[PDB]
């Protein structure tokens, strides 16, 4: 399980 | 939970109006982190945040990477159909 997650506008 | 399926109309110069996170390399669904004021999601209705996107005209996002759900997501034009569910 990871800390950091990209976050992307669409 | 409910598996809705949401329709959203896009012209071409416009983009989706959400936000993304999450997805297989993260062991989570790709999730929508944001929904953006005055643009289709918003407009349209029917999305939410926390909402994990099954898939999108058809094409299945279930065990998608990031940046491979940005991709299929960003190529979908016009008449849009998304299948989400509240996670």
């Amino acid at each position: 399980a990871n800390s950091r997650w990209q976050d992307t506008r669409l | 939970g409910p598996i809705r399926k949401v329709l959203l109309l896009k012209e071409d110069h416009e983009g989706l109006g959400i936000s993304i996170t999450g997805g297989k390399e993260h062991g989570v669904p790709i999730l929508i982190s944001a929904i953006h004021p005055g643009q289709p999601a918003d407009r349209c209705g029917g999305l939410h945040v926390g909402d994990a996107i099954l898939a999108v005209n058809g094409v299945n996002l279930r065990d998608t990477k990031h940046k491979e759900a940005v991709t299929i997501l960003s190529q979908q034009r016009g008449e849009i159909e998304f299948e989400v569910v509240y996670v």
